[PDB]
Parts: C-alpha cells; sequence; structure tokens
C-alpha cells in the first residue's frame, strides 16, 4: 500500500 | 489565494519536504523542511497554521514511529513543536472540528490502534476521546455535518471496506454502510456534502476507482476513476475540486497530481510534484 | 591466502552480490550470486564453508524477513540451502563457537527478538538456547574466550549502549559494562583479546567513533575514529587488522573499505567495493 522497503 | 501544502512523504526514505502549490498560477513554492522526516503522517490547518501529525521516519538506519505534532506558521516560514500525542501513530487519519484536531488510528510497532485523541490548540493539550469500534491504520478521515467519519484501512489482519462515524457531542462511534471496495491507504475527503474515497489498496491491487457516500441515502456510489491507480496518496479539496497528490502504484512513486471536477465528473492531470513520493500529508490554507 | 568475502547488502534494494577481496594482491573476485537477495544478513565461516544467515528481501510483491541459512562452497562456486532458523531474523548478529553457528536477535516485521538459536553443521539442524536479557536487532556479536558477546542494537523502542555475555557451558547470559556510546548497526569483532565496536547509529547521527572492551578491566576505551561515519557496516579481522566495508554515512552508501592497525592505532583506506552498499555479511576464509 505505501511502496516502503 | 489559498495554497495546497504537502509535507513529508517517502521516496527511498521518509522525507522532510514542505512544498505548496498555487492552483491559480501553477507554481510550486519550496518552504522550510520538517525538523524530522516522516511519511504516513497527516496534515491539517487550524487558524491559518499548518499541522503535521504522526507518521513514521523510515530511514536506512531503521524506523521510528512518530507521536509528534508540529506546527508550521506560513508568515514566519517556521516549524515549531507542539505537545505530542499519547502514542505514536503511523498511517494516521486526521480531521478538524471546531478548531480541534482529531488523531485517529494508526500503528505503533505491532499495535494497530483503535484509540482516538483530540488536540486543543488554545491549551496545547491532547485528550483521549472514545475509541473506534475497529482498529484501523491507513484509514481515511473526513468531517461532515460536524461528525467525524473514519473510512477503510487495515485492522492488523484484514484490509477493510467498513466505515464508522463519530458524534463529538455524545462522544460515541457508530458503523455506517460499508464501501463497495476494500480500501487501505485511500484518500478520503468531503466535497459538496458527500464523502469521497479515492484509490488505495484492496489486498490484491492498487486502485484507481473512486466512490462517494451520500449520508442521507446511506449508499456508496462509484464516480469516474482516476487516470492513475494509487495508494498512500495525499488528498485535499480546493475551490470545489478534489486534488490527489502522489502515491504508490505498485511499481512507481507518483509525481502526478490529478484534479476532479464534480460538475463534469472528470479527472484531469493538473501538475506534477517536484519529485514522486507516497505517504504525504496535505492541507489547504 | 585467505579472502575476505562480502555477501548481499543494500543499495536502493536488497542485493545478491558475493564478492571476495584478496588483501595480499588487492583484487576482487566476483563469485556466484546469492539465490535470494538480502540485506541485514550475517556471514561466517565453518569448516571452510561460507554461511549466509537471515536478513531481509525486497521483491516486487513486498518485503520478507528471512529465516534462511545458505551455504557457499568456494571449491564449487555454488550456494546450497541448509536448514532454516526457527524464525526470520533481519539485522541478525552471528558468532561461531566450536564449529556451531549462533544466530542472535534480529527482527521479524515488528517483532524484535531476544531469542538465540544454535546451528550444528554435522546434523544440519537448529536448536534454541537461552534467550538474551534484552531484545536486540542491529546487534554486533563477538566470540572471545569461548564466550559469546552481544553488543548494542535496538530493542524496539531505544537504541542501546548495553552489552551482555553468553556462557555456552552454563547456557546463560549476564550483562556486562555498557559502552560509552549508544550504537545500533555497529561493526563488532575481536582483535588481540579485545572486543571492538566500530561505527553504528547512536539515534542521532551515523558514528565514526570506535571503542574497545577489555574483559579483565571491564572498561570500554575509545581508539582512533574511522575516516568515514558509517552504520550497517560490514566488519572482519584479517592478519591482525580490522577491515570495515561499506555502510551508510547519512547521505551515501559507502564503497570505502578502511583498515585499522592496532600497533599504530590508525585507520587507512585500503580498497573500494565495486559498488557502495550497506548491510553486508562479511567473513574470512
Ligand atoms: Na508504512
Ligand atoms: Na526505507
Ligand atoms: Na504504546
Ligand atoms: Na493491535
Ligand atoms: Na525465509
Ligand atoms: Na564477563
Ligand atoms: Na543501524
Amino acid at each position: 500500500e505505501t511502496g516502503e522497503l | 489565494g489559498r495554497l495546497i501544502y504537502t509535507a513529508g512523504g517517502y521516496f527511498r526514505q521518509s522525507l522532510s519536504y514542505l512544498e505548496a502549490y498555487n492552483p491559480s498560477d501553477g507554481t510550486w513554492l519550496r518552504l522550510a523542511d520538517l525538523q524530522v522526516p516522516r511519511s504516513g503522517l497527516a496534515g491539517c490547518v487550524v487558524g491559518g497554521l499548518l499541522y503535521a501529525v504522526g507518521g513514521r521516519n523510515n530511514s536506512p538506519d531503521g524506523n521510528t514511529d512518530s507521536s509528534a505534532l508540529d506546527c508550521y506558521n506560513p508568515m514566519t516560514n517556521q516549524w515549531s513543536p507542539c505537545a505530542p500525542m499519547s502514542v505514536p501513530r503511523n498511517r494516521i487519519g486526521v480531521g478538524v472540528i471546531d478548531g480541534h484536531i482529531y488523531a485517529v488510528g494508526g500503528s505503533h510497532g505491532c499495535i494497530h490502534h483503535n484509540s482516538v485523541e483530540r488536540y486543543e490548540p488554545e491549551r496545547d493539550e491532547w485528550h483521549l476521546v472514545a475509541p473506534m469500534l475497529t482498529r484501523r491504520i491507513g484509514v481515511g478521515v473526513a468531517v461532515l455535518n460536524r461528525l467525524l467519519y473514519a473510512v477503510g484501512g487495515f485492522d492488523g489482519t484484514n484490509r477493510l471496506n467498513s466505515a464508522e462515524c463519530y458524534y463529538p457531542e455524545r462522544n460515541e462511534w457508530r458503523m455506517i454502510t460499508a464501501m463497495n471496495t476494500i480500501r487501505s491507504g485511500a484518500g478520503v475527503c468531503v466535497l459538496h456534502n458527500c464523502i469521497y474515497a479515492a484509490g488505495g489498496y484492496d489486498g490484491q491491487d492498487q486502485l484507481n476507482s473512486v466512490e462517494r457516500y451520500d449520508v442521507e441515502t446511506e449508499t456508496w456510489t462509484f464516480v469516474a476513476p482516476m487516470k492513475h491507480r494509487r495508494s498512500a496518496l495525499g488528498i485535499t479539496v480546493h475551490q470545489g475540486r478534489i486534488y490527489v497528490l502522489g502515491g504508490y502504484d505498485g511499481h512507481t512513486f507518483l509525481d502526478s497530481v490529478e484534479c476532479y471536477d464534480p460538475d463534469t465528473d472528470t479527472w484531469s492531470e493538473v501538475t506534477r510534484m517536484t519529485s514522486g513520493r507516497s505517504g504525504v500529508g496535505v492541507a489547504v490554507t
């Protein structure tokens, strides 16, 4: 949902 | 002439940007950086001051959920710290009622909150109010008829299509009709007496569909989809139109800003952010 | 002719490199890739085989913390899978005692582990031993006098200057003197009967300070700082010297390799990795 790694 | 402010966000790491878009002449201003970078925060305006609430600083060194409330004064181009919330709240939702800021949901580590707290600028104090019926992170919040709506999100196990409504005078929550689509990380806002939910993630795909809730008929209705699917987008209303900013589409961090005209039921691309990012806070003043 | 191996790491995403530095002639070898890219893993050598333990994978579908143990045979230039750990451990620490691999701490999503488990190559199986006193991720591990030391890290709310010591024969942990500096993601190793803690993140900046522990005096002492600040650095000892590889300085992912000479108490840069990265596993064989 946010693309954070 | 009011500006659209966008604060924080994420691209490779959580960001410190504060930028403002002037929709009448298409320009972007670069304002003073946040003191601590964060994504998954929320923005709102009370009394001409901009507030940045919650979020998480995701850096290559590690992650720190935020309980911070920061205040930006457009006249001085200065950020000032305010009283922190009782808990950190990443992927928070915020709404303003009568000059008070409501912070709803969000996560802290393993904890998915259902608690809700209210900030009073005149006293620089937070107080808990009644908790929601569901734990929600990545929840969209809208204010309509002096009630607070919490829409969608993630309860720690499932992504949600449910929504619920807070009654400030009675201090209590009620479920309302569920959306047609499961949406976590949608943009939620109020336009011409309806609640809109744009984009987000349904558990399989980032979404470009948009649906809107009519409180009197109690039904959700799809409107025109956005041109670009997106989750963890920023959203705001300005001069009768909805602006969506950035987000993640499953592969790209978007710099696209789309603008919804409710009269013609169409989206157009109006500008690009100076760089793609997800998880911004957004507000108009 | 023993080589310094570096496996995996992080530059915009988890990496699959395995490369080997020869300090005698200054060349790098490009060896077979990890089958699964990972950052935050640890490396160690037992019986001439290289082991890659734990870490975190970034993939198009999402992020996955790793419970994997993989074995590289330098004779065949081939990786083979071994038995996996009981739990995923990102930002793991590893030490070897009597040919057994100890995996300490690390994280699985929001879970910050205090558990510790032990691998026996001759049986290809893992067993839990006594847990640490403190949850630690980003922990440095060092083996000295057949004891295992866990140094610094992040317990999930605070970055740590504390350290503790594990007694394999008694199967128990005891706290030892705390470091002068808070450090998570430091390089920790043993040289000339002292435990060194180099770099890391103290909660504010990446660090270039180095301190060493003397077990008999029970005190930490600063030595010469590194030229570059770095966190999530790789570290190992080769022929009486400490080598630190890569890491993050707050702005860039370093390719610098520095070498510490304890006789002269100075750091010098001895080579550059083929590309900058942080979060590598490093071993010597
Ligand atoms: Na997040
Ligand atoms: Na990141
Ligand atoms: Na808490
Ligand atoms: Na929870
Ligand atoms: Na795994
Ligand atoms: Na001791
Ligand atoms: Na670190």
